[PDB]
């Protein structure tokens, strides 16, 4: 008989501990694995695939239309859309990125925001996208917007433009859940010159917008998502 | 040290440290180079 | 013939000479340096205006009189309006800096008096209200004027009680912070070099001050007979190794 | 190691005891600079004054209480202490607080011990062993509304189940967002004219929720939770003046008005012994 | 199954024990350390920095004035100040040294007591500081004082004088908290000749006094400080 | 022997045995020698 | 001045393009030297050549 002493914590059950256990089914042989395409190893692998952002959130019931950012022909100087960058809330929240970020407490890294244009091929347009780093207000006019991170996008044969929100930060991590101290800025978009439709054409054209994370990205300290809950256990 | 005979009884696995998003982010048939035009 | 006593500091387009120094302190024995990559987080290339921001700004002068309790300035606040240093400050999202502080006070061999010149990293002030009353923004951002510890309590302002350092600690122990005395009989200036001290590699220059400079009379001023009973104290400060990052629109701050 | 070397009479032009304190230095003067000494050794290393040792013992950081009782007709579990919750923080109790605030920035892993004891105030019968559940509810994750919400499933949030009377123990890595925790912060969360000042804004580390897993018996049972915290792997920067006045609030430096003189007045003269 | 026996003490929680525990956050990655000037490793490092002693304790509410020891021109033979050396109490108690000593039960070592003169530069003075080792009473006149550890200080260009209270003791440790058996002596200061002010000058001049520990110093057996207490838990 | 995988779970650290008061006691720019005059 | 007096003066050079400074705050933002009156009786300020054009007329 070897002398032992038990410490504080004996008998506790910590849902996060990782130890060995007896197998209830001694000697059982599991089914062989066969090959299946698509294996995922890290959630970091999947948040780099871009998905659509319901940017046009202004509706009243969920609709395919809140994915469409409208553009008006012949407007000059004006603003196309605006949003803050709380990736865990608001427009971002239902996107795959938003949806995964919510399983973690802290995030750090660059984001990739792209816009794909869908107007007739014989039209043309020049837009400016601007990222405003924390510390200033959402820009109120392009002059204000153009003094921060921006890209003049020229609509052409190449249909999409990929803007990166480079990680601009004092503190090396921000909370996913809306924190002030930890806030990331604003994203706005304005006409640089203006949309022009060809003859025989009319109305609004739309941009689709996507979001995905750069390879830069870090997420840490897992927790429970506000995105799902329940009141009684389900049954069959 | 495993104290038990069966493999199911061992602790959690250890980090894939595999990581290759290209099956998801770039499943295109003809390879796209960043910087070269998307559609030629 | 070099003395500890005479010194020249040239920084940018400005030079200071003192003929009655008492050595100089370099906080925690470290000299200001730029931000190394290994310590970097923000991916932005930073801007280093060099000589246009790293020169000496002389704040407006104070008047030490027999009733003075002491004055307190916060950095980078005190410089929020000096030349291009200040512009850079309001225009970038993040910035970082070290400083050379030179406090000046000359008298004659008949005067007596002794000031403590101390730099306190992260000097979080206390509300004179007690409880958990906060100290409003404006009150902790006095600008070049600094805070006058013999001014009256105001509402939303900090407490100005000297035996307690504006935070619940005793004046006597401020000596654990980098500091230097100005004893009229010895000394006529105090110089402290401040390296950048923070828990993050770069921060916001407007929502967070990272040092308070404090000048406190400890042995009261005593002038010779029928002398005017007061002396001016001047503070000149120079940003050193300044870097700004995340340029944009230009912050708007309360008041 | 010698604590003192042997030193004899001196009649020099080299005076180590005259200095100029205005410089900010504390010149390293020793007994042997001003009296005649004999050799003696230190016999000591200064082991127990290491900061790891100083901050490394468990301190009580929080006492809360929850009760097991019939929730039937309770409109607000939180309010009935059917499950309390604690806004994790490390300045609510002061013994440990004064110790930490001797430093400006501090970095360490935490080891928590949680002791839970039961009390039966109203004359009772048989007490069935209660099992406490302690959840970590970091900020951004659903916070419990009833004592038996979906929240308690805690599928992604670390939780420990232990018995009242026992102790639970686990250790959490340094969860700070920056490189160190700020013991002090002379800033705001943004340049707002009315935002709060202090670290309260930097202290965010979320809260921790306790509840009893057991349903109710016929009597009521009071369970009082004590959380102990031990720093391990400590790193501390920039020493500061110790706290002299009493504390009034978590996270602000504020002291109470009409406080009492903290320096003991002499019973006698300056000349008194 | 290996046979064990548990010993007395099993299940106890000793706040001072040091063992391993499961991490609640398996696999989490802490923020990188960056460099910060000022790291402290031992409390012994900091008690060697000198801080001011409120020697002039005679006031009735805490004031900047109890840090000032006054000096009178033209007095001869007389006594400037006196104090016992209970570093954990009385004048010493609020100083950084006093304040740290109070976290430990026993101390041993030499103390460094210095005085910085602040009078006009054209004045002059000679003072004697005397340390009286345990066993005799606080000296009552300089003759008595001068027979123990003393330094004649000549006020000059060099503004401060550093007196050392060399460790004089039978027992190798003394309690911080006032013990008799364990008591350390007295410190007094007298005019050696006298303070002389130049013409056109008048009144009192003051000395500032500091205390710090020599590298000699040892502190042991940690305990709780009488310097801080509370009646209800604080809240935000 | 560590029984656990993560570093936070290990016991207390071991004595710095670093100790260098000069950053606090002598942060002067020009070096002062004991015995030489303070102000020259 | 008498040897037992003391003074600290600032000399400032203002390069072409701005007006003669109107107060020290204005003055101190250009080339300047804080002079501390001491044992060393004179202070030598240099007006460094600040110029677009490499020559100026005397007149
Ligand atoms: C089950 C279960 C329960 C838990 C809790 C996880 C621990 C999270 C707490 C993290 C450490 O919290 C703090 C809070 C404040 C400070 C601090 N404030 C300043 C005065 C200094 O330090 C440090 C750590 O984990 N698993």
């Amino acid at each position: 008989g070897l002398p032992t002493t038990t410490l504080p914590g004996s008998g506790q059950f910590l849902t996060t501990d990782d130890r060995q256990s007896p197998s209830a089914l001694p000697n059982y042989e599991p089914t062989p694995r066969i090959h299946i395409p698509g294996k995922v190893h890290n959630l970091l692998e999947i948040i780099q695939v871009d998905t659509l952002i319901p940017m046009n959130n202004t509706h009243t019931k969920d609709e395919v239309n809140s994915y469409l950012i409208p553009l008006n022909a012949n407007r000059q100087n004006e603003q196309v859309f605006g949003t803050n960058l709380f990736i865990g809330d608001g427009v971002f929240k239902t996107t795959l990125l938003g949806e995964i970020v919510q399983y973690y407490t802290h995030w750090s890294g660059s984001l990739r925001f792209s816009l794909m244009y869908t107007g007739p091929a014989l039209s043309s347009a020049k837009l400016i996208l601007a990222y405003t780093p924390p510390g200033a207000r959402g820009p109120q006019d392009r002059r204000e917007a153009m003094l921060g991170t921006h890209v003049v996008w020229d609509i052409g044969l190449q249909s999409t433009i990929v803007m990166t929100i480079p990680w601009t930060s004092g503190v090396q991590f921000r909370y996913t859940d809306p924190d002030t101290y930890t806030s990331a800025g604003f994203l706005s978009c304005w006409y640089q010159t203006s949309l022009i439709l060809p003859p025989e054409t009319t109305g609004q054209v739309y941009l689709l917008s996507f979001i995905s994370a750069c390879p830069d990205f870090k997420l840490r300290l897992m927790k429970d998502t506000q995105t799902i809950s329940q009141t009684v256990a389900l049954t069959e | 040290i495993n104290y038990y005979k069966d493999a199911a009884s061992t602790s959690s696995a250890g980090q894939s440290l595999s990581m290759d998003p290209s099956k998801f982010t770039e499943p295109v048939k003809d390879l796209m180079l960043k910087g070269a035009p998307a559609l030629n | 013939g070099y003395s500890d006593r005479v010194q020249q500091i040239t920084l940018g387009n400005s030079t200071i000479t003192t003929q009655e120094a008492a050595n100089a302190v370099v906080c925690y024995a470290e000299w200001p340096e730029y931000l190394p990559d290994v310590d970097a987080s923000d991916v932005n290339k930073t801007s280093k205006p060099d000589t246009s921001v790293c020169r000496f700004y002389t704040l407006d002068s104070k008047t030490w009189t027999t009733g003075s309790k002491g004055w307190c300035w916060k950095l980078p606040d005190a410089l929020k309006d000096m030349g291009v240093f200040g512009q850079n400050m309001f225009f970038h999202s993040l910035g970082r800096s070290g400083y050379t502080v030179h406090v000046q006070c000359n008298a004659t061999k008949f005067h007596s008096g002794c000031l403590l010149v101390v730099v306190i990293p992260e000097h979080q002030l206390a509300s004179h209200e007690g409880g958990n009353v906060s100290v409003k923004y404006t009150f902790t951002h006095p600008g070049e004027r600094g805070i006058d510890l013999s001014s009256a309590n105001e509402v939303g302002g900090p407490v100005k009680d000297v035996l307690y350092n504006m935070n619940g600690t005793l004046l006597g122990n401020l000596l654990i912070f980098p500091h230097q005395f100005i004893n009229l009989r010895t000394n006529n200036t105090a110089t402290i070099v401040i390296p950048y001290i923070n828990s993050v590699p770069i921060d916001s220059m407007t929502r967070h001050n990272n040092v308070s400079l404090m000048v406190i009379p400890i042995a009261p001023l005593t002038v010779p007979t029928g002398a005017t009973p007061s002396l001016p104290i001047t503070v000149t400060i120079a940003p050193m190794c300044t870097e700004f990052s995340g340029i944009r629109s230009k912050s708007i701050v309360p008041q | 190691t010698v604590a003192s070397i042997s030193s004899g009479p001196k009649h020099t032009q080299k005076v180590p005891i005259l200095t100029a304190n205005e410089t900010g230095a504390t010149m390293p003067v020793l007994p042997s600079d001003s009296i005649e000494t004999r050799t003696t050794y230190m016999h000591f290393n200064g082991s127990e004054t290491d900061v790891e040792c100083f901050l490394g013992r468990a301190a009580c950081v929080h006492v809360t209480e929850i009760q097991n009782k019939d929730a039937t007709g309770i409109d607000n579990h939180r309010e009935a202490k059917l499950f309390n919750d604690w806004k994790i923080n490390l300045s609510s109790l002061v013994q440990l607080r004064k110790k930490l605030e001797l430093f400006t920035y501090v970095r360490f892993d935490s080891e928590y011990t949680i002791l839970a004891t039961a009390s039966q105030p109203d004359s009772a019968n048989y007490s069935s062993n209660l099992v406490v559940q302690a959840m970590y509810v970091p900020p951004g994750a659903p916070n419990p509304k009833e004592w038996d919400d979906y929240t308690w499933q805690s599928a992604s949030n670390p939780s420990v189940f232990f018995k009242v009377g026992d102790t639970s123990r686990f250790s959490v890595p340094y969860v700070g967002l920056a490189s160190a925790y700020n013991c002090f912060y002379d800033g705001y969360s943004h340049d707002d004219a009315e935002t709060q000042y202090g670290i309260t804004v930097l202290s965010h580390m979320g809260s921790m929720a306790f509840r009893i897993v057991n349903e109710h018996d016929e009597h009521k049972t009071l369970v009082k939770i004590r959380v102990y915290h031990r720093a391990k792997h400590v790193e501390a920067w920039i020493p500061r003046a110790p706290r002299a006045l009493p504390y009034t609030s978590i996270g602000r430096t504020n002291y109470p008005k009409n406080t009492e003189p903290v320096i003991k007045k002499r019973k006698g003269d300056i000349k008194s012994y």
